[PDB]
DNA sequence: TTGAAAGCGACCGCCAGGGGCACAATTTT
DNA sequence: TTTTGTGCCCCTGGCGGTCGCTTTCAAGTT
């Protein structure tokens, strides 16, 4: 069990009569000519824009290996899929669960459990509420409907966002989360950041062979990717919210965010290019505090959550969300 | 729909950029016949994708271009002696 | 309007807005032939040529499918652009897969649209066993009774050929993946490259290829395509070959190397495709429309038509020829 | 009846003559727009007086030209940006 | 169809293997040699007596190109014409009829009938109540000699010109027309138009092969051509005479004339160049030919009436002159 | 009285303060200026293609002076005509005389008298009849109809050309006159020479303001310029026939006349260029007959002008004899 | 035996005007 | 104290594109 990942746009892949040979450039020479076999791979990932021999695809697609193309940042552009993929069973369970609310419900409770637990586990990280936290989670699995829950998302968020002014300071002001247009500068970064999470998630879905536009919590309409937004929730509290507070004790201030132009607060292009510096740095961490697996970045951690979810649907597996 | 286009632009390094980039462009929308000439058979939406690229790119106070719009029955009558006749097929190699 | 590529030694790069193919003929061993964008709606790769990743992000910002094939023509996969966002559609596509009565009242149409095209083809080619075996289908009440029928009509469809071709070629049997006979190789060629135009029409209608109505999707194969691909398997790839073996590509080609393998020569594969675009450059009356709609477009239509059968509830009258 | 024509020809002392002599001609039958370009609006019989002049002088193994025939409703839509559009009145000085 | 005009008396025309090159600058440079085509042209007019290459002239007449000469003022002086027509039989009847006045009369009554009508039907275009003239128009038909008639045209002309000031307005003054130098500016403008009108007429005769010097009104005994003036008469009142009133209601109201050494109200340069714009504009007109639906331009109607006239002479056809209401 | 002529294409003509200025230049020379008055002139002649001041035309054309353009050889191209001219009475007498046979006849008798005397006086130049000869002449003037005469030219020509066979020799052969096509070399030079005379005559007529297509002897058909051929007759025997016999005793040979290709007898371009050397040489000389200078080329311009005066002024037309 | 895009900064086939210096005659009815 | 077109050179010069060269790389506007 493994898969292939490539970050450097300096990599060429060739075939050696039945197997691959990676040729990296590796500043200071041609370091790491490491070849790799098959029979461990079932998925491939190209992140930057490296060159590839077509001889690899025509060898890769005779056996069922998806090939994905992204940006050095992880933004999705497209993927090359073969004939013989087993994602039909997936889309069925993906649907059979959409019409089996017990599955849909036993699922939605997890995405939320994985979001709200992260908030207390953040406020204990960003010391705000108290010593032992453990609040209103284990409260959720003890429910039996959706409207009982969707009100909870609205509750904890309203309970979650009013605790910020005390946590940010006086340089900035925050009353609540405001979608487009952002009436507060901060709310724009989330409307911005929640977008930068969409990309790394919008990629994970196409890898699992999932239909992003088919979800379980976010009711499908208007062409909205609900299979994505169901996932962004468990990360909205840990990735978009941890970065923002990580730069606002060191970085960007009113000096950069446009002053009320037509009511909005847009950014300067000289801050947009700085915003990511801590953002992609974040996507190089995650010791997975439970020793369960040391080796996992946040950026990659999602690919698993999706792959974990497919198996929840194809193999009947559990979906234990990601926390702290 | 057959859009024929011309450009004759100075040798200033401030415009040769605009020319040589434009040569690289029309090869993206059509075929080459003469140095200052491309033949572009194409649809309309493909045009605004293009026209909006020129109005966004040219200094007409120093540039010179003319364009001609050609329908089939006015193409049938076109004449050449040293070059082949127009076509717009699917490509094979 | 379409692009074809044969050589696995050609590297493709992107220019400001246009493509450059690099052919290495060893008198200089490299030759950049410029290529336009913005006119194309489809690409097909036969060999296994090199591609810049930087280029697709330029092709798929344009609505450009990318298709991959083998020297033999067998279909392997395709890389597609921005995906449709009509979920409500794909549910009905599924809400019907588990209601077989819905699935049933459908497959009877696909077949009615296949066999009528065959008998109307053999009369097109000149011959007369299949109109009985034909509306018969309606006289069925389950699926498994029916799927065996296609194999019968198919075996009844292929053994009736030698009489129409002549003596130069032979057909007793046919293996899908194995090219035991050249024509059998052309099927994996045509049947393989036919998915290309079909694998795209679904991406426009937003359908999920992996969910079908005839081919149960519990085989890891997109059945929404093959359930659909049948209506055209008999009309474009089977009619094209029979028009080109009329004075074109007869023998002298089709190398016998690799016992059990009959590949083609280059410049014959390049000649083969011209007739494929001939068919895709050949309009028809479309009895219910009576004057328009080339073959290439008819497929995109059937898909959009099919979605409406599911969301708008209209009839799906398959394609029928006389 | 609006004949637009092009020439794109090498720098041969045997063909460079053909270019510069041809420019001496087209200024006689029509107006100048670009280096390799003349736009000639004129009648028909005036054509054979012309057609008979080029077919009578060229080396097709080394020369290159194409021709376009443009009527008014095809002329009006020749949008331009840096040059004016064609017209053909009586001339005054 | 695309005519050429020349004002500058320092312009030279040479031939470059098939075409013309004009040289203007006059030693503030290299003469600003501007190329010109001929193979599209059908007529030329020269006013400032410019210099021309003789080697070039012989190229225009290998093309069928008349050459006309005028003065800064616009008076007609002469013209050089290309290869002529070879129909003597035509020119004989042109004469065999000239000495039988019975034929001459049945003709001139038409020229004038088609001319004086052209005036009254013109004054109604301009909005004039009566200017009693149709009586005078149809008077002619009750005449049977020439001397009876020449006094009449002068009368209708005098009746035509006294209705002039009221039709112009107050900015200008006009009581009558003088064969003099143009003691009046406008009459100079007429000598300009009436002078340059021979240009398109002097050619049409050369097309039909007619002898300009044998006419029916102007007896060719003053050395003046007559098929031109006999024909030119039908057009003085509606094309050059309607044109002037077309520019003096919008343009060149004043300030654009010059008087010198005689009064001699000459025109200003750069005003002449606007004058002709309307003249070729006028000759780019359609008017639908109010006999049939021909829709011929004025420019062609002259070539037509002339060719038509030969047929009156060889084929016996009727000559219905041009009348417009 | 005098008129103006210009031969050199190296001449500039200007107007200087109310009068003319001719500016010549030549071999071992330069601007060789000469002022000129008006009021003596009635015509101007430009022979080559010299440059001319436009300011001069407007002084000539405000003045009543026609201006003619030719080639150094005398071929007519065009002429510049003013408003005023005394050519109407001319064209009238030219016509009034075509219908008064007494004028037409008493005229035609002169053209013929001026033709036969030149030929009988030609054979006396080359000495064939040797006779005091009487030329039969006066026979023509004492006639009373035309048809009696038009048959006569046919007689003298048959009498005139049969006396050449003895006059040339055996190197060439001549029995009679064969116009287009000749098929005989000599007959071509006359059909050639008789053609090149049309040019200088075709020019002389346009100076007199005459209609060439209205004649007195040659009946006016086909747009046939009878006014030219009526004049050409008196010179056919003196310019084309003396020139031919002037060169066929020196240089021209069948080697220079191309032989029967399909029907024709054309020359080589290397003989055509030589033909003129003696031809224009001849047009540069004559004495007179009243002693008075005249080139042959000029002698014609007068004959036309005299003819107008025969018609406009009622003068005699005494034709040209040796 | 080393991955791609765009972006400059230089070598040759197209374009025209400009400046001198040999030329100069037509039918074939 | 002035001079007509038709080629056949060089050369100065405003066009037109290819070939061969150092820095780029990352993005939503919920």
């Amino acid at each position: 069990m493994s898969t292939l990942y490539l970050t450097q746009p300096d990599a060429v892949l060739s075939k050696k009569h039945e197997a691959f040979h990676v040729a990296l450039k590796q500043e200071d020479g041609s370091w790491k000519k490491q070849p790799i076999p098959a029979q461990t791979l079932e998925d491939i990932v190209l992140l930057g824009y490296p060159s590839i021999t077509g001889e690899a695809l025509g060898y890769a697609l005779e056996l069922g290996l998806p090939v994905h193309y992204l940006t050095q940042f992880g933004k999705y552009v497209g993927s090359a899929l073969p004939s013989e993929s087993r994602n039909g069973q997936l889309r069925l369970a993906q649907f059979r669960a959409h019409e089996d609310p017990i599955q849909r419900l036993d699922i939605v409770k997890a995405f939320v459990k994985g979001k709200v637990h992260n908030q207390y586990n953040l406020l204990y990280r960003r010391g705000q509420v108290d010593n032992p936290l453990k609040g209103r989670g284990k409260l959720v699995m003890r429910q039996q409907t959706l409207e009982q829950v969707r009100g909870i998302e609205g509750l904890a968020a309203r309970e979650y966002f009013a605790s910020w002014q005390e946590m940010l300071g006086h340089e900035w002001t925050f009353t609540g989360r405001f979608r487009r247009p952002p009436t507060d500068p901060v709310n724009a970064l989330l409307s911005f950041g929640y977008g930068l999470l969409r990309t790394q998630v919008t990629a994970a879905v196409h890898i699992a062979g999932l239909d992003p536009y088919i979800g379980f919590l976010h009711e499908t309409t208007r062409g909205q990717p609900a299979m994505i937004l169901d996932l962004m929730e468990e990360f909205r509290a840990l990735v978009a919210d941890s970065v923002v507070l990580t730069v606002l004790k060191q970085r960007e201030i009113q000096r950069q965010d446009f002053t009320e132009s037509l009511g909005a607060f847009r950014l300067t292009d000289s801050a947009t290019k700085t915003f990511l510096g801590a953002f992609d740095r974040k996507l190089s961490s995650e010791f997975k505090h439970p020793i369960f697996n040391y080796k996992c970045t946040y950026r990659r951690a999602i690919e698993l959550q999706a792959r974990l979810l497919a198996r929840h649907l194809q193999e009947g597996v559990v979906y234990e969300p990601l926390v702290i | 729909m057959l859009y024929l286009i011309i450009y004759d632009v100075p040798a200033t390094k401030a415009g040769n950029k605009r020319r040589t980039r434009l040569f690289d462009l029309l090869s993206g929308y059509g075929k080459w016949r003469q140095f200052s000439v491309f033949e572009c058979f194409l649809s309309v939406k493909q045009f605004a994708k293009l026209q909006t690229a020129m109005e966004k790119l040219i200094k007409l106070d120093e540039d010179a271009v003319c364009i001609y719009v050609l329908d089939e029955n006015t193409v049938q009558r076109t004449i050449t002696y040293g070059t082949p006749q127009p076509e717009k097929p699917g490509s094979i190699i």
